[PDB]
Formats: C-alpha cells, structure tokens, sequence
C-alpha cells in the first residue's frame, strides 16, 4: 500500500472516483487538495512480514544468540547467528534465519 | 540466583513466601540525573526535538521508566556506561539493559531490585581466548569485596539486565561415576549459591527428590 | 513486601470482551505524594469486526479515542500523529490499523475542540487532568506536553506491536519487573504520620489571635505499627 | 549397565537433534488437528519418554533377587519401578502446566543458555540419576516438583468442599 | 439429483417415526405401514418432476382392540403435515375446525419450519379434545430408539391409584418427569399421568422406576 | 459400514471449514473496466471466462497447501460464495491448475464503505464445509458376537468432535442415532429424555 498524506495541511487521504473520466483519485476533507492514484491497489488484509525483525548490524553483539559455522550464499564466511520467526504465532514454523558477521545477509535453512 | 528454590512453606501460602539466596541483595535507591546528564552529553539527542524519519533505527533510551530521548550509534554508549560502572562512577547497583532485538536502552536506579554477583568474562585475552579475575587476585585475598568490584572483576546483575547476558556455570570446564555434564559475558561465583539459608545446611540436596529438600 | 511501577505492559483480553488487547502503565511519583492512578490504552474491536483505539484517563467518566488525546495535547494534524506512534513509514500494516482510528477523531480538528470534548468551565478542567493526572510521572510541570505525547505514542505502539504478533503478551511474573524492604516501609509510613503532624501544627496557628507540636504522633504512631503488624495508622 | 543406559540417552538425544534438523527445514507434515510446532513437541516428548522408560527397565532387570529395594517392591510394601528408575538410572523430564520448562527468559530456559534452544537439556530433561543432577537438570526438576507441591496444597481443601456438598 | 434428493429421504424417516409414535401411543398400525421403503414411497406422494406433496400425506388412526381395554375413552388421533414451509394463523382454522366437528380428541400438526405466534395461540381453545405441535426436524430420528432411552409406559388412572396405595405415596413423593420432556411428549403425557420406566440394571438385571408428569 | 476407512472421512467432512481459513490475503483494487484488468497475473482469467456492475474490485488469494488439507475446490468455494449473496454480486475465479488461485468480484452513494463490510461478511459468516470444529477419527476396541457364538475383536471407526450440537448432528445420513453420545449430559437430557440423561 504505502499510502500518502498531502502538502498544505498534512492529513489523511481519502479516495474518490473520477466518474466522467474513469480513474482513481485521492483527496482531503480538511482543505481541497487532490491527487491521482499512485497505484490501482487500495487495501490489503493479508492473513509473513516481520520475521526479519529489526536486525541492526549490532545483531552480532547480542551474546545471547547461537553460533553456526555455515557459509552465506554470497560472501562465503563462517560466522553466523540465527533464530526463528519473531512472528509470535502458535501456528508459525521453525526455520532458521542467519545473519553474517561479514555482510548482514538473510539466508535461511528452508527447503520447500 | 535471587531466591532459594526449595525453602518455602507447605500448604496455605506456598510460593507467596520466598526466601533469598545467599548472594542476593536488594537495590537501595541511587540518583537519576548524574546519569541523565552523563548521557545527553555522550550521544543522547533529547526527546524534545525528535524526527522519526531522519533518525530511523534510532535506539530509544529509558531512565527509570521515562523516555529521555534516543541515541544514534549506541554500541559504544553501551560499552562506556558499562566501563563507567566497573571503575565505580555509576553505582554498581544501577541496571543497564540493551535490547538490540528491539532497539532500546533500559536505565534503572530503582529501590527494590534483587541482584546477584557474577565474574566477568570479557574475551580480553591477547594471549588466547577469560575471567578478568586471576589466581593472583585470589591469593591476594586491604583487598576486600569493594576492590573486587572497583576493578571490574565482578558485576551486580539484577533480573532485568540478566536477560541480555550469557552466564557460564563452572568457571573451569566451560569418569564413569560423576553426573553427566553437557559468547559468555559472566561466570557463576558458584551454583551452590542459588540456595538460601535453609538448603545450605542440607547435605547433597542435589541427590534428593526436590519436594523433600 | 514484594509489581514494580512506571512500566509498560500489554495484555490480551479473553475472547469474551469488547476489547482485544490493552496496554497499561502504573504510574506514581517516586518522591512526592505518590498517586496510584493507571493508564489504559485499550484496543476495541475483536480480531474481526470492522478496530478503534481508545484510552482511559484519571477522573474521566468514559474513554477517549487516542487521536483526540493527541490534538488535545499539542499535535493537531494527522500523519504528525502517526509520526509519534509508528517509526517506519514503510510498515503499512500498523499504519493501516491506525487508519480507522484517525476517522474516529476526524470530527475534532484543533486544540480548541480537542481539550473540549472531555466532559469555558469544562475546557479549563481538561487541561488540569493532563498536567497533573495524565502519565503524571515524567513530570507534572507544564511545557513538556511534547514528551508525554511521545510516550502515549510509544504506548499505542507497544499495543499494536503485539496485536500483529511481533511481541508476546507481557510476562506477568518476570521477577525482574517486581521488594519494599524495611527502610522503605518506614518511609511511606513516616509520611502518613509527619503529614498529620503537619496539618496539626496548622490548628495551633489557626486559633492564636495573637510549643504546640505534639511530638507523640510520630513516636506512638511508629510504635503501633512495628508492634502489631498493621502498617496503615 | 550404567553405560548401556548412558548411550540410550545419547542415541535418544540424537533421535531428537534429528527431528529438530528435519523441522528446521520444514521437512515434515502437520498431523491433522495439530500445529506444526505442537507436532514437533509431541514427538520430542514421546522420544524422551520411551528413552527414559527403558533406561530404567535396564536396571530393573539388573537388580537381583537380593536387592533390598526390589524386595520391598515385590512384597508390595513400598515404592515401585518408577522409584528405582529415578534413583539408579534417569530422574526424568521435568514439567509444569504440561509442557517442558518454559522460556521465562526471552527465548531461553536460564540465562546460562543460548536463545531458541529447544533441546532437552534446556527444556528440563534430567538425564542423571539420584545416585549420581546437573544444575540445569537439578533446577528444571525443582520447577517440576514445585507444580506437584502446588495442588497437594490446593486440591487439599477444594476437594473437601466438593466432599462437603455431596454430604449436605 | 442436486441437494433436494435428501430433503425427501428425511421427510420419509420423519414419517415412519410419526407412525411408531402413533402405535406406541396406543393405536393401530402395521409393522409394514412403518416399513414403507424409500422406493415404494416416492411414487405415492409425489407430483411430477420428483417433489413430495404433503397435503396428501396426513391421515387418521384408531384405538387398537387392546387399547380400549385399559383406557376406555381414549379417542381417535389425527396426524397432519403441510407444504407451507411457514404455516400461519390462517391455514390454522382448517385444522382447529376439522376436528372440533369430526370429534376426535387428538390433534397432531407437523409444522415444517415454524407456526405463527398468532396461530398456536388457539390450541387449548377446544376442550375436552387436546392438540399437540411437533417440529419436523425434530422427528427425523425416533428418540425412543436411543441406547440410553429406557422403555416408558403410561398408566390408567387405575394402575396409578394402585402404585400409590401399594407404596403409600402422596403423589408428590413420586419421581417426576417434565411436560416438555422429549419422551413425555412422544407418548403424549399430561399433568397428572404416571409413567413406569423399565431399564436394564448391572445390579439386578431390571429395575422398575416411575415418574409422574408435572 | 464399520471398518470403512473412507466412509469415516465421508462423514467427517459432512459434519467446520470457513473461507477465512483458506485465504492468504484479500485486496480491493480499482478496476473500472469489466472486460480486462489493471493486473497481469489475472488477464487470462478474464478472457477464458466469457464462453462455454461496480468499478470497485475485491480480490482474494487463497492458499494452495490449505486447499489440500481441508480439501476444497475453486468450483465449490466460489459456487458457495455466489449463492451466498446471489444476484447482487457477480463473482469469478481461476482454475485449480494455475500457480495462483484467485477470486474477483463486484457489487450491483459511497461504495468503498459497502465493499468492505462485505469484506467481513465473507471471512466470518460464510461456511464451506455449527459449534463443531475439529473432528478426528479413531479405531476403537469393540467386543462383539461372532456368528459362531464367541465374542471377538471387531474394531470400528468412530468420529469424535470438538464442540457440541446434537438435535442436528443426529439426523445425518451415515450415523447410528441409537449410539451417538456427547459428554454434555445437559444436552442428552434435552434431546433423549431425562432418563437417557441420567444414564449419561
Ligand atoms: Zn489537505
Ligand atoms: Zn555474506
């Protein structure tokens, strides 16, 4: 989605239809500003984002994390740290995400 | 570490009455400012004027439950306060927790936080891979416990700060008779210290059915 | 005597309830009177129905929809409100959630009305409950409105951070977040006493149409407690 | 025999490391009605249990018709298999609320552990015998017994109420 | 075949059940009249395509040679069905009257989905005779048939005034049974009637209990 | 039918799966032309659906692995959907072969508000295959009379539920409304007569 606000009075953007011309508009109900549609996509629900949870480079300084001696799919190092999805869902899965002390990649262990 | 697992009354109130381990102690109540100041002068751009997008992954910092602004690269803000405590310039009683996995900085002066003591590990060996303390400090024991702390050889870890450290059991190690045994930041003074007055008199409490102890 | 104060907690509230999740923070001045009023940043609309966010303030009958709490604070435009809550313009999910909320307050467009809907006589009281009752720790001064706002933002954040399965419900029994030893006890106790002495010394001064301090309330008061085991007077 | 057992825990340890590898790859299907995660436990549990079960059984048949403890068990005057087991072989798996020692500390059993350690040495499996527990084992074990003591101190009077009612 | 092939299969089981209840109540009925296979049933109460017309199912029945021996005045019963999946207070008078004149004593309407609150508010309006209402979806399976359901039985005001003398009972001291009880309805009890229950017992083989209907 | 393995299943799925449990995501795009899309991976799905409305769109992306578990069909799924709303909601869908399952649709004064209330009414008030969730199968020990007299081992499949409705799950073709049993005695009494109730 990545929606938009508006210059002038920085507010929320509500959409309206370009009847006579057939196309999408976005607007404001505080002033008058109006801009065409950025994308035909308007709303999403999604019933897989957030597994990578904030991974500052410093994620190699959190001593409470495990050490695996594999080798990323790019730099071919041997100092990686890991975990499971941070998506706290009793129905999630258990695949390992790895970060490398020599890049900051995101390679898994998955195979399906 | 903080409370004895065994000593606790049967029936009625059971678990609502806890006894302290031998090593545990309670915080007392330090002052905030000598650390609020010590901060907004070492990288702490005050909350007052904040901009969420210019400062994206800005690690936010808290003081006794108040939000005193964020900080840019913290990795150092961290291993500076920690060096400040070990020399003894920010009471060994204060708690500092860095939760990278969320980008935040916990500051605790509070009065009533149970804490225990541990040996510091620090891979500080330009001669190998080790407990800051050595067999020279030992046999040296005008050398109290106040010095074992004023030299950064031991730290007071409250339950919160505990969360972000890695403790090694047997300092050393970490026969067909003995019990089969299976990043470190601290080591355990001694496991037999997780016990309080009560169990401390029990012989081989590590050989009886726990409910009996 | 063993739950610590001034801290953010988020709890999931059972399938049978108009509320989904809620975040709380018990607040009290570490030194000075010490109020025991907590902040409730609710989240109506169960995990289905077409999901607003309202919060509870001290002395206010009903609850207020976070948007207003912001404009009533000193932040009047949208997106400047989302400014405080969310710290990553590329997190549409969270932001989405907020959307319906913004609509709630879309009817109040400024600081005038903001502090109003909280019922000239009424508007003035609105302020009060914000400078001396609202998240009273931090400080109850005046020109810090901004600060509390970032909190209520850090809070509304913590709420969602969970309602989106990214952070678990707060561990109620994580010992680190819980012991008033002897020294402290005498404290809360002494005050209760010295304060009756304080307003006692006020009566001798309110009769002299022109010594008095009965230093027995602090001696005998202390004894009673320590003797039996009944703190409170 | 004290050896034959050790390696019935080692092998049992790997039949766990094995299904953990095969889970950290999504190489297993969800047994209808159960969560992919839950189904992971369901096996670990059924693995350690069967391990422990014979661990003791090796000693059971290893105690002659002169072993006093055995005698006091056959007579039927005190204790049972289980008892011998936990004293000469393996103490067992510890547990509260039905699941092996939780993660009170974000993603770990004790601060002495690496995050996300789902193994048995972390979730509360005391591999040691009373005759021989390691801190970890010793602790979990306590957390397990602690649950026990709990209801023996709760069901004690609520049971009495339910009783009282039936009477009146 | 669509999903209407089944809305027949049921109307049929619901039927046979009615019958059974009618013979158990204490009326005439052949085991066959109950065993009318689904086959030989279709072609009997259907029109064209393959839909069943109920207005033609309703029927009467009467007190067996025996029933007149214990219960004298037990009148004649009448079971009725209707094609109106929502029958109301109007199509009602057709029932309320049809018997108040023929003079039976037992009315039994089988409402498909539901009768109107205006309607049924005209039942206890024609005594001595009495009328009952049974939902369709509740007679698909004869409940008596269940494993746990033990056999019940009515009792002449003779067999009753006996139990009482024989046990020295004050009526109230007798185990009761609800008027709106599934079985109570099935055998069509009334406030004051008794019922002997006879079930298997892992202690004696058979025990004999009694429930009066409050 | 006693040890009829497949007969077991055949009843299981006849006794609760909702659209909500097979939908990976749902989006509402703006497509004003009822004869082509602003979407790529959809094109085909239009043209191949004109041989043997509102400009507002609503797309659903169902799960593949989820359609094999509770077992379902686009034909069915939609069939249901369609007959749920009926003549005031035109709906379409791809075919089980594709590498992306989808379902487009439109209605028939402010539509962005309506086509959103109909977002829920789709994910929480629509069943595919009440109070009867999970339903497992089991092979039980049932002693029984051999023709030759002696009692012998004749295990038979049985369906255990995870919820309770009786009056209804009783009149289902394929069960024995003479043995059914819920531990909810409260119910039993209401359905089978206080007596049977006691028994429970
Ligand atoms: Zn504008
Ligand atoms: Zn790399």
């Amino acid at each position: 989605a990545s929606f938009r606000f508006c210059l002038e009075c920085n507010n929320m953007l509500y959409p309206k239809e370009d009847k006579e011309n057939q196309r999408l508009l976005y607007s404001c109900r505080n002033c008058d500003y109006t801009e065409l549609a950025e994308d035909p996509k308007v709303y999403r629900h999604e019933l897989n984002i957030g597994e990578t949870a904030g991974i500052v480079d410093d994620i190699g300084q959190d001593p409470t994390l495990p050490r695996s001696d594999k080798e990323c799919p790019e730099c071919h190092s041997r100092d990686c740290v890991f975990f499971q999805s941070q998506q706290r869902r009793k129905d999630t899965n258990m695949t390992l995400f790895y970060v490398c002390l020599n890049c900051k990649k995101t390679f898994r262990d998955e195979s399906e | 570490g903080l409370v004895c697992p065994a000593e606790t009354p049967e029936g009625q109130a059971c678990g609502l009455v806890k006894n302290l381990s031998l090593l545990s102690g309670i915080s007392i109540g330090s002052p905030s400012e000598p650390i609020i100041n010590f901060l907004e002068e070492w990288g702490m751009e005050p909350l007052e004027d904040y901009d969420p997008a210019q400062h994206t992954k800005s690690t936010r910092i808290f003081v006794n439950g108040v939000w005193t602004g964020i900080h840019r690269d913290p990795s150092m803000l961290v291993s500076t306060m920690r060096d400040l405590r070990r020399s003894g310039a920010i009471s060994p009683e204060v708690s500092i927790i860095r939760d990278i996995r969320e980008r935040e900085f916990k500051i605790f002066t509070d009065v009533g936080r149970v804490y225990r003591p541990l040996f510091i590990v620090e891979d500080d060996e330009s001669k190998d891979n080790e407990l800051r303390i050595t067999k020279e400090h030992i046999r040296k024991i005008v050398y109290g416990w106040s010095s074992l702390v004023t030299s950064g050889v031991i730290e007071y870890v409250d339950g919160e700060e505990e969360e972000t450290i890695m403790i090694a059991m047997t300092p050393e190690d970490l026969d067909t008779a003995k019990r089969i045994k299976p990043t470190f930041t601290h080591c355990e003074i001694h496991p037999s210290m997780i016990l309080g007055v009560a169990a401390s008199i029990i012989p081989f409490p590590d050989h009886n059915q726990s409910p009996r102890n | 005597q063993e739950s610590a104060a001034n801290i953010v907690q988020v709890f999931k509230k059972a399938a049978p309830s108009p509320i989904s999740h809620v975040a709380e923070i018990r607040s009290a001045l570490e030194k000075g009177s010490r109020l025991i009023s907590t902040m409730q940043i609710k989240l109506y609309g169960r995990e289905d129905k077409g999901r607003t966010i309202k919060a509870t303030l001290p002395y206010v009958k009903q609850d207020i929809p976070i948007v207003i709490v912001f404009r009533a604070l000193g932040v009047v435009p949208d997106g400047e409100i989302l400014q405080h809550i969310c710290y990553d313009e590329n997190d549409w999910q969270m932001l989405e959630m907020l959307k319906p909320c913004i609509e709630e307050g879309f009817v109040i467009q400024d600081k005038e009305v903001a502090l109003d809907f909280i019922g000239e006589k009424r508007i003035q009281y609105a302020k009060d409950i914000l400078q001396k009752e609202l998240l009273p720790h931090i400080t109850q001064e005046e020109g810090f409105e901004t600060r509390k706002t970032f909190f209520l933002g850090y809070m509304v954040n913590r709420l969602l951070l969970c309602a989106l399965e990214r952070k678990d419900q707060d561990d109620r029994d994580h010992f680190g977040k819980k012991l008033d030893l002897a020294g402290p006890l005498l404290a809360n106790l002494f005050r209760i006493l010295f304060r009756k002495l304080t307003r006692e010394i006020y009566r001798y001064m309110q009769r002299c149409i022109e010594l008095a301090v009965k230093s027995t309330t602090i001696t005998s008061g202390l004894k009673y407690s320590l003797a039996t085991g009944n703190w409170g007077e | 025999t004290m050896k034959e057992i050790t390696h019935a825990i080692s092998s049992a340890k790997e039949q766990v490391q094995e299904i953990i590898y095969k889970a950290q790859h999504n190489e297993l299907e969800l047994k209808p009605g159960m969560t992919l995660r839950e189904s992971f436990e369901g096996e670990v549990s059924r693995t350690l249990n069967d391990a422990r079960d014979s661990a003791g059984r090796s000693a059971e048949m290893n105690l002659k018709d002169l072993n006093n403890v055995k005698q006091m068990v056959s007579a039927g005057s005190k204790g049972s298999f289980i008892n011998i087991a936990q004293m000469s072989a393996c103490v067992g798996q510890q547990m509260v609320e039905g699941k092996r020692i939780a993660f009170g500390f974000a993603d770990r059993s004790l601060p002495h552990f690496t995050k996300d350690d789902f193994s048995p040495e972390s979730k509360g499996f005391v591999e040691n015998s009373y005759l021989r527990l390691t801190p970890q084992e010793f602790f979990f074990h306590a957390m397990a017994g602690r649950e026990g003591l709990i209801d023996t101190a709760v069901k004690t009077a609520e049971t009495g109420y339910i009783q009282r009612r039936l009477v009146k | 075949m669509e999903d209407n092939n089944r809305i027949i299969s049921r109307l049929w089981r619901s039927f046979r059940t009615v019958k059974e209840m009618a013979a158990d109540r204490g009326y005439f009925i052949s085991q066959e009249e109950m065993d009318q296979s689904l086959e030989e049933f279709r072609s009997k109460i259907c029109d064209s395509m393959g839909n069943p017309q109920r207005k033609l199912m309703s029927f009467l029945a009467n007190p067996t040679p025996e029933a007149l021996e214990k219960y004298s005045d037990l009148g004649t019963l009448w079971v009725e069905f209707c094609d109106e999946p929502s029958v109301g207070i109007k199509t009602m008078r057709n029932f309320c009257l049809r018997i108040q004149e023929k003079n039976f004593s037992t009315g039994i309407f089988i409402y498909q989905n539901n009768i109107t609150p205006s309607a049924n508010k005209m039942i206890p309006t024609v005594s001595p005779a009495i009328i009952e209402t049974f939902q369709e979806s509740d007679l698909v399976v004869n409940i008596t048939h269940h494993e746990l359901v033990p056999k019940h039985i009515r009792l002449s005001d003779g067999e009753k005034s006996q139990l009482l003398q024989r046990y020295k009972l004050k009526e109230s001291q007798l185990p009761r049974i609800q008027r709106e009880d599934p079985v109570a309805r099935y055998l069509g009890l009334k406030r004051g009637q008794v019922v002997k229950i006879i079930r298997r017992s892992e202690t004696s083989g058979r025990y004999a209990s009694y429930r009066i209907c409050l | 039918i006693a040890l009829d393995i497949e007969k077991a299943k055949v009843i299981q799925s006849s006794i609760y799966t909702t659209l909500k449990n097979v939908t990976s995501a749902t989006e509402i795009y703006y497509d004003p032309d009822p004869t082509s899309t602003v979407i790529e991976e959809d094109f085909d799905t239009v043209e191949a659906y004109f041989s043997i409305q509102s400009p507002w769109l609503l797309r659903l992306e169902l799960d593949r692995a989820r359609m094999l578990d509770k077992q379902l069909t686009m034909n069915q799924v939609a069939d249901k959907i369609s007959e749920v709303f009926s003549d005031d909601l035109f709906v379409m869908w791809s075919e089980d072969n594709a590498d992306k399952l989808i379902i487009r649709c439109r209605v028939i004064a402010e539509e962005d508000q309506m086509l959103k209330r109909i977002e829920a009414h789709m994910l929480d008030l629509i069943a595919l295959r009440p109070g009867i969730s999970k339903v497992y199968m089991v092979k039980h020990k049932v002693s029984v009379p051999d023709e030759s007299g002696e009692y012998k081992n004749e295990e038979l499949w049985a369906l255990e539920t995870d919820g309770i409705n009786l009056a209804e799950v009783m009149a289902v073709p394929g069960v024995d409304s003479s043995r059914t049993y819920s531990n909810s005695f409260v119910e039993i009494l209401s359905v089978l007569g206080i007596e049977a109730t006691r028994s429970s």
